[PDB]
């Protein structure tokens, strides 16, 4: 059972969108064994070397082996302008070092349509009803959704998964609930939905009664 | 969440204005200020 | 050695009495060397003999892959009966077993509504008619659309969600012309899961 | 789908007055049909 594994994972879609958060790229090795528990990291950005990458300690897994992540942080504007990541991990118990890349998805973007749904008629005889928003026509499948209502956030919501459409685009939905009282009484509900597509990469659409 | 940072890395990003060391230079002074 | 992955039936096929429901048991990482895979199907420990088990196919990667299908009575799987593929092969030092059965808990009926496009998508010569089903428990599911007794075809949905209190939401929806929407056809969600009479039910959808 | 051969199967399905061999007979007669 000698030999471990390497998985390379993209920065989150809201980091690479908003200026305020640090998007970065996460170089995961499982199957590290006890008998060669050192692992050494280099990182690649567009084939020139970068030192700034920051290694987590070992952590051990139920079925005995040990865990290892290194975290490269990234430029918003490298990744969206399509820079490679290239992370190259060496073990003792590997023959030969393993290298994975990773990149943002390429294609021309397209910007996402956002429409809001109220609750259905049928609904209403419930003490919670669900809010909708629909948003499709998008690509790549890098997105985030988010609710807030009265300049607050509102936390009981679900977003499905990018769903691939019938024109090679993608398409969600976001459901928000809220007590039936809440939508009566008149109160505005706010999607806000980010994308690189989109002007200053953000949107939002409104929903009330 | 600031509007007026979001605007300012968007048309940083696209400025025509800039080449890349310029340009990552705007923007870090922007995340400074954000 | 080889790996071994065992998967239900599709949530349809358990649901319809016109289909036939079937486990499927796959190894992978079979070598050249030895090739040779042996099937022992169980159900709730009894052994049966009538898996269907398909030759050798050589995979990208240059191993075999190797796979066993059992069929399976409707009833036996709605009622939470436990399917067990145990593989032998001379690689592995003993022989692996997995098992599978329906998702344990209180089955919950499926809420359905539907809802109408928005006022701002009826700018545009396509539009979207949107199912919503949830509070629904285990997640097996299927959805379909139809018009005037007629199957409809442009419509995609969204793989079950976790939801808040345990249950399962997801989302469908149908694309159609703006000018069939506005003449006023009727369009019908249908929706099949075990907690339903007769495990099928139906919404209409009109302007 | 046929409608008839669904409601058949669903109420053998929940018949309280069968056991699990006359169930799966029962059933199996419905499958038989269409
Ligand atoms: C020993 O046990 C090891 C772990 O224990 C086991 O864990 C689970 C998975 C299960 O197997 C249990 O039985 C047991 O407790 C086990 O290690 C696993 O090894 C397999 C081997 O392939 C790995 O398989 C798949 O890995 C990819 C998916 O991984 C993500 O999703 C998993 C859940 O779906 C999750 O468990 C993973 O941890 C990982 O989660 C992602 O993690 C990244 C990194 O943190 C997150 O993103 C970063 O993090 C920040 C957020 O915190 C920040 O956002 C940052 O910017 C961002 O970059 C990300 O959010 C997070 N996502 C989710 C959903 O959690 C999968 O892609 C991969 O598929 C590829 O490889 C296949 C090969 O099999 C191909 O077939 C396929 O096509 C594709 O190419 C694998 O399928 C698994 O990930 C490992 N699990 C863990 C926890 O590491 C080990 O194998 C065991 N050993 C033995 C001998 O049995
Ligand atoms: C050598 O290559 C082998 C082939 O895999 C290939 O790898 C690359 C290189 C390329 O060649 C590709 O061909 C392919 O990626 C490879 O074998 C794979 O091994 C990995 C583990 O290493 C397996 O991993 C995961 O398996 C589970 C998911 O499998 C489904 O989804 C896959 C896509 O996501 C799909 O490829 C699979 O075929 C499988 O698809 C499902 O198949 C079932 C059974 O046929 C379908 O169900 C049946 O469908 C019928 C239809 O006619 C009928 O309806 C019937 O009723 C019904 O029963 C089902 O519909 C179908 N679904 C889809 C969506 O297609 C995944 O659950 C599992 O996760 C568990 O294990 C992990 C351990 O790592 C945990 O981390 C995790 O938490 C969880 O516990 C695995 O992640 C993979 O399935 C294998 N692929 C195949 C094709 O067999 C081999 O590893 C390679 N070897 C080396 C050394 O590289």
């Amino acid at each position: 059972g000698g030999g471990p594994s390497v998985f390379l994972f993209p920065p989150k879609p809201k980091d690479t969108l908003m200026i305020s958060r640090t998007p970065e790229v996460t170089c995961v090795v499982v199957d590290v064994s006890h008998e060669d528990p050192e692992v050494k990291f280099n990182w690649y950005v567009d084939g020139v070397e970068v030192h700034n990458a920051k290694t987590k300690p070992r952590e051990e897994q139920y079925n005995s082996t040990y865990r290892v992540v290194s975290v490269l942080t990234v430029l918003h504007q490298d990744w969206l302008n399509g820079k490679e990541y290239k992370c190259k991990v060496s073990n003792k118990a590997l023959p030969a070092p393993i290298e994975k890349t990773i990149s943002k998805a390429k294609g021309q973007p397209r910007e996402p349509q956002v429409y809001t749904l109220p609750p259905s008629r049928e609904e209403m005889t419930k003490n919670q009803v669900s809010l909708t928003c629909l948003v499709k026509g998008f690509y790549p499948s890098d997105i985030a959704v988010e609710w807030e209502s009265n300049g607050q956030p509102e936390n009981n919501y679900k977003t499905t998964p990018p769903v691939l459409d019938s024109d090679g685009s993608f398409f969600l939905y976001s459901k928000l609930t809220v007590d039936k009282s809440r939508w009566q009484q008149g109160n505005v509900f706010s999607c806000s939905v980010m994308h690189e597509a989109l002007h200053n990469h953000y949107t939002q659409k409104s929903l009330s009664l | 969440f600031n509007m007026q940072c979001q605007r300012r890395f968007y048309e940083a990003l696209h400025d025509p204005n800039l080449n890349e060391e310029q340009r990552n230079a705007k923007i870090k002074s922007i995340r400074d200020d954000c």
